[PDB]
């Protein structure tokens, strides 16, 4: 795969 | 970007992240032109032949950003879509000509030391600048190596000069209008470097050695990028009045 | 706009980025 970091806000 | 390097910090304030919702990935590059506007290559929202029409739901943009997939909290910013402008005259099925896009955030974003908005270039700068030989940077997250069918760490930049008209025109089979132009170095030199898809809609800028700022002279539109040439770039003063129609008629 | 193009952690500080000079060489032709 390729996860990207959780984010937001 | 195909033989770049890691961009310093801050080295592009105003690169842009479009970024998928869902499935979670990296749409396409884009640049920052004000507090509340970004600027992109339409082909990254619509392309009917392969049913592609995002909708202002679908992506979130990020921006001060440098690592490709870290969230960078207190540095990067996510912004939501206030709603999506591709030009009218758009050309899919023949070129890309117009191959141009603006994006309105839903709320504006702060400045920071790296968050900063690109110059539009003015008739002389465009005049002064794009002449053949001469270098413009590109920045993306795109990928680094033929697509052997990769992706960077953080934000590559390379530099590229324009390519002469003929020159170019005479190097595709495609029809090249004044919208466009080229930039990558000659298939002998072996001096490589340059943009790939994931790279497209970000911005190809140019220093003015008149009041020192950069400005975005073209949006990255085909690159020659990651393929086995040159890269084909939107004409931004070209389709300058259109942009501030857009700005003008729309937004605060 | 009218901040538009200079970058604060360079421009503004007086610092140039590693191949910005390449730039300014093929407008002028660096020797
Ligand atoms: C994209 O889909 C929207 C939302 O469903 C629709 O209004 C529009 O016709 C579509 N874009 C084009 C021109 O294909």
């Amino acid at each position: 795969n390729d996860k990207y970091e959780p984010f937001w806000e | 970007i195909v033989e770049g390097s890691d961009a310093e910090i801050g080295m592009s304030p105003w690169q842009v992240m479009l970024f998928r919702k869902s499935p979670q990935e990296l749409l396409c590059g884009a640049s920052l032109i004000s507090d509340r506007w970004v600027l992109t290559a339409a082909h990254c929202l619509l392309y009917p032949p392969w049913d592609k029409n995002f909708t202002e739901n679908d992506l979130l943009v990020r921006i001060g950003k440098h690592s490709r997939t870290r969230y960078e909290r207190n540095i990067e910013k996510i912004s939501m879509l206030e709603k999506i402008y591709i030009h009218p005259r758009y050309n899919w099925r023949e070129n890309l000509d117009r191959d141009i896009a603006l994006m309105k955030l839903k709320k504006p974003v702060a400045f920071s030391d790296y968050i900063h908005p690109v110059c539009l270039p003015d008739r002389e700068t465009a005049a002064s600048l794009l002449q053949a030989g001469y270098k413009g940077r590109v920045t993306g997250w795109g990928n680094l190596k033929e697509t052997w069918t990769g992706q960077p760490s953080v934000l590559q930049v390379v530099n590229l000069p324009i390519v002469e008209r003929p020159v170019c025109k005479d190097s595709t089979r495609i029809r090249i209008t004044d919208n466009m132009f080229c930039a990558g170095y000659k298939p002998d030199e072996g001096k490589r470097g340059d943009a790939c898809e994931g790279d497209s809609g970000g911005p190809f800028v140019m220093k003015s050695p008149f009041n020192n700022r950069w400005y975005q002279m073209g949006i990255v539109s085909a690159g020659a990028g990651c393929d086995r040439k040159y890269g084909f770039y939107t004409h931004v003063f070209r389709l300058k009045k259109w942009i501030q129609k857009v700005i003008d008629q729309f937004g605060e | 706009e009218a901040d538009c193009g200079l970058r604060p952690l360079f421009e503004k500080k007086s610092l140039e980025d590693k191949t910005e000079r390449e730039l300014l060489e093929s407008y002028i032709d660096g020797r």
